[PDB]
């Protein structure tokens, strides 16, 4: 199940499960547009930020 | 109720929009001392989807991602002031502009609005007034026996008065200038006001800061381009009938949507 | 129903009564002591849909 | 019992209640001084379920229509009793019963004893006695009316037409006949002079057209009608699933 949800204080869950990384749970900057990338990176963009 | 169709609605009102700036065009061919307007439109909003920039494959960024936009909205109408051509009517009161001056004209609730048109005429009480009654800035009177009024091209008023062989000045006929011109708001009449964008009214004599010089007898008619207007009635037509199109063919996709 | 529409519509009127004028003021020609017409037009109402 | 049917009843209603307003908004296309309505959708209450944190929809209800209250185009109608508005301002007219209500129709007419009334017959307020033997009747800017009468070489002032204006145009009570009448939402009405106080003009011979643009009612009929179409879909599929249920 891909759907992951972001939860108020940033971090990645898949129903309710933080999903693991390399270094661990994931911690999302609070607020970000994710897109992943073909092989699993991660950017995050602030919003009102360039 | 979907998204093509709303792009193709803000295409429709894009393109009558300009209809309107035609016609407002066509419709003031004959008006004195008439500017032609132009629209700029801009595009609307664009859906982000796929962020542009964005990292695939750790070392590999996404170019061009999918900026899905929305229709169009027009920014402005903004009017082309230049110079119309002078027309001869060899009149004592129809005075024109050959700069890129303004005439003042105080209206009777207490503000002063700027008009081009220079067809003048004299009220009951002898003072230059424009033709929808409002009067001229300053307050230029003229007396009751006179012979023969004459404005000189630097605004100077005098009237030959009967057995005096030299005329008496009585008043002087200033212009007013502004900063940006296009930011005047019409409100009709020929008259416009002044708001925050076009600066502050700076008052010259007619030859000098750059006021134009006053020309007797003559009229500024319209600027207005007439094959131009043509050529884009022909584009304001197809244009809209493409848009039209388009509605049609995503009024046809969701039919079948519907049937299945 | 579409403003263009409209002032088409009054361009046409102001156009007629141009020519109108014309035709009077030739209509005229040897009559003694006649003083010929002339019209004067003004801008009708501005939509500000944003303000200037 | 429990099933979609209801959710997708909304949606038909919201349809219908839209087509209704567009129609509404069409068949007033020729009216004087008309404003075009746009009715605003705003969903229903939501069913909350707690876990051991989803929330259902119910539908859509219509909430309050606006009238659009822009200053429409102005036609030309060479009659000297006709007058338009150039701003925003309400013309007042007394009711037979005796309470006064606003309209911005300006097509008028004098009745049988002087009077300026509306197309209706109602009188417009102040009492505004033209005189019999007048001549040419000339309405100003700042709404006062003069009349001319052969021999005397001035004018004659019989009237002002004052204009009323509301705070909050768009909260009057459309009585029907072209008529608003002031409201808990659209109170004090301000009469003023036309002219000052933020008042409008006024142009004589001159009508103010409708407000009602006609490729925005085309495109939300096509749309109106293929959500309609969509809705009754819904319905239909909430049917056959019921049938299936049934036939256990």
């Amino acid at each position: 199940n891909g759907n992951i949800q972001v939860g108020p204080t940033g971090q990645l869950t898949i129903q309710g499960h933080p999903v693991i990384g390399e270094g661990g749970p994931i911690t999302v900057p609070e607020g970000s547009e994710i897109t992943i990338a073909a092989d699993g990176t991660i950017s995050a963009l602030n919003p009102g930020d360039p | 109720m979907i998204s093509s169709l709303w792009i193709a609605k803000t295409g429709l009102d894009a393109q009558q929009t300009n209809m309107d700036v035609i016609a407002n065009n066509l419709a003031n061919v004959s008006t004195n001392g008439f500017k032609r307007q132009r629209a700029v439109f801009e595009d609307l909003l664009y859906q982000t989807i796929r962020q542009p920039g964005a990292q695939s494959s750790e070392q590999t960024t996404l170019p061009s991602g999918l900026q899905i936009g929305t229709g169009v909205r027009p920014v402005a109408t903004e009017r082309l002031h230049s110079q119309g051509n002078l027309s001869q009517t060899n009149n004592s009161k129809d005075v024109a502009i050959k700069g890129q001056g303004f005439f003042q004209v105080m209206l009777p609730d207490g503000t002063s609005a700027y008009t081009r048109d220079g067809s003048f005429q004299v009220d009951q009480n002898g003072q230059l007034v424009t033709a929808g009654g409002f009067q001229v800035q300053p307050a230029i009177t003229i007396p009751a026996n006179a012979l023969s009024i004459t404005i000189g091209r630097d605004g100077v008023v005098s009237v030959t008065q009967q057995g005096q062989a030299a005329p008496v000045q009585v008043g002087q006929l200033n212009l007013t200038t502004f900063m940006n011109d296009t930011g005047l708001e019409s409100i009709g009449e020929n008259l416009y006001i002044e708001t925050q964008s076009s600066g502050a009214p700076n008052e010259s004599t007619p030859g000098l800061n750059g006021a134009g010089l006053l020309y007797q007898g003559y009229v500024e008619t319209s600027n207005v381009n007439v094959a131009e207007e043509l050529v884009n009635m022909i584009q304001v037509q197809r244009a809209y009938e493409i848009n039209s199109k388009a509605v049609s063919t995503t009024d046809q996709m969701l039919q079948k949507l519907t049937q299945l």
